[PDB]
């Protein structure tokens, strides 16, 4: 096994796994590793593009690399939690809101 | 000879999707509204291209057959052959001259097997030599056409040959273009379904620089420091 | 601009934290990660300021 | 607070359809030689697996 | 539905973002 100064074209192999959509996950599409849901979408792409970006350069939708399926992503959910409360000196009752 | 290319030699610089943005870009492109040298056959001499070239070889008679690039493509160093028979795409890149002079019949590394003008565009870098191509009509056939067209990738080769050295291969029993390739910045425009076109330079000449310090294509009366 | 601000290095090796995650865990991703984390602390509060 | 909800599983996803080279041919060979003419075979651009 | 007034609507319809924000 010689390794020369240029990358070396001959690799092991690539175990992949199933995918699975409409609960966010960690996510591993070649490079691509970001955390989010992906489900189906619509918008169409040409033979040969392989990511998608918007506004501001934000991985924004993929296609499979084993299936020429286009997913498109969102990051997990979250927010704020805050609690709204009468004063301690009128009652101890408490609600709470995720913003 | 020389004459003036318009608004050509674009071509998708990487593999994502914008969308009805209008997206700063900057790598080796053909400086807009350029000079262009034109070899015309039927002659064929020999053309070195640094980092980058626009070839753009019409079509009158669909007689265009290969390129050879490299340094000396003499028993030197490995060099690149790439042939279209009529079958297939196929692609070759030993190191000697002539030994494969047949062309018809009607120690060597890598291997891969795959009106109308033709344009192309070959760069070399880290060891991987990219094309990107187009194909369309014309209709006007005196001269190269003036309209936007956006050429697009075909086929990565990991061969990473260094090469400053080539010539078209022709078939004997149309012409071709060549200018060069420098670094630029340019404005693409994304269409709504991701097909580029328009595109602007940055530094073409007064206006097109504020055209880019906007990042759109319609200014507005004023002022701009640019 | 905020956000295109994620999409530089501010003199370490990248512009992701994952990939320097990857390649180097023991001190040097301290010696690296700092400038990510001053770079980006600085473009919020640059924000926030004004 | 802020509240995160939490990564539940890593999915991998490489290209699938693959290309390989069978080495099995050379192991798998009727075509073994002398000692010191011995021949070398420069084998790349595959797959290959161990 | 919406009591906007006329020109509250001609108003209205001139006038013409998730790493880690939120617009309340
Ligand atoms: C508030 O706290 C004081 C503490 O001495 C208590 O006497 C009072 O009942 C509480 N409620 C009101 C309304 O002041
Ligand atoms: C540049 O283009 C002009 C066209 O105006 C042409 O006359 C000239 O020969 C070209 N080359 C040089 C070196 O000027
Ligand atoms: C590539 O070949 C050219 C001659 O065609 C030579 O001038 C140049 O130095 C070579 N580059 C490398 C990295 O060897
Ligand atoms: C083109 O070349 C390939 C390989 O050299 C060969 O298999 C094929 O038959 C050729 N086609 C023609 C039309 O000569
Ligand atoms: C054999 O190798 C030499 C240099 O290694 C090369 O010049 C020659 O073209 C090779 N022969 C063939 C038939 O490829
Ligand atoms: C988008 O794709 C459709 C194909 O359904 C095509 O007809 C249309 O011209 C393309 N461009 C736009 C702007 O819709």
């Amino acid at each position: 096994f010689e390794l020369l100064h240029a990358p070396a074209t001959v690799c092991g192999p690539k175990k992949s796994t199933n995918l699975v959509k409409n609960k966010c996950v960690n996510f591993n599409f070649n490079g691509l590793t970001g955390t989010g849901v992906l489900t189906e979408s619509n918008k169409k792409f040409l033979p040969f593009q392989q990511f998608g970006r918007d506004i501001d350069d934000t991985t924004d939708a993929v296609r499979d690399p084993q299936t020429l399926e286009i997913l498109d992503i969102t990051p997990c959910s979250f927010g704020g939690v805050s609690v709204i409360t009468p004063g301690t000196n009128t009652s101890n009752q408490v609600a709470v809101l995720y913003q | 000879a020389y004459t003036n290319s318009f608004t050509r030699g674009v071509y998708y610089p990487d593999k994502v999707f914008r969308s009805s943005v209008l997206h700063s870009t900057q790598d080796l492109f053909l400086p807009f509204f350029s000079n262009v040298t034109w070899f015309h056959a039927i002659d064929n001499p020999v053309l070195p291209f640094n980092d980058g070239v626009y070839f753009a070889s019409t079509e009158k008679s669909n007689i265009i057959r290969g390129w050879i690039f490299g340094t000396t493509l003499d028993s030197k160093t490995q060099s690149l052959l790439i042939v279209n028979n009529a079958t297939n795409v196929v692609i070759k890149v030993c190191e000697f001259q002539f030994c494969n002079d047949p062309f018809l019949g009607v120690n060597c590394t890598f291997e891969y097997v795959s009106k109308n003008l033709r344009e192309f565009v070959f760069k070399n870098i880290d060891g991987y030599f990219k094309i990107y191509s187009k194909h369309t009509p014309i209709n006007l056939v005196r001269d190269l056409p003036q309209g936007f067209s956006a050429l697009e990738p075909l086929v990565d080769l990991p061969i990473g040959i260094n090469i400053t050295r080539f010539q078209t291969l022709l078939a004997l029993h149309a012409a071709y273009y060549v200018g060069y390739l420098q670094p630029r910045t340019f404005l693409l425009k994304y269409n709504e379904n991701g097909t580029i076109t328009d595109a602007v330079d940055c530094a073409l000449d007064p206006l097109s620089e504020t055209k880019c310090t906007l990042k759109s294509f319609t200014v507005e009366k004023g002022i701009y420091q640019t | 601009t905020l956000v295109k601000q994620l999409s530089s290095n501010f003199g370490a090796i990248s512009s992701v934290l994952n990939d320097i995650l990857a390649r180097l865990d023991p001190p040097e991703a301290e010696v690296q990660i700092d400038r990510l984390i001053t770079g980006r602390l600085q473009s919020l509060q640059t924000y926030v300021t004004q | 607070s802020n509240f995160r909800v939490q990564p539940t599983e890593s999915i991998v996803r490489f290209p699938n359809i693959t290309n390989l080279c069978p080495f099995g041919e050379v192991f798998n060979a009727t075509r073994f030689a002398s000692v010191y003419a011995w021949n070398r075979k420069r084998i790349s651009n595959c797959v290959a697996d161990y | 539905p919406s009591k906007r007034s006329f020109i509250e609507d001609l108003l209205f319809n001139k006038v013409t973002k998730f790493n880690g924000l939120t617009v309340l």
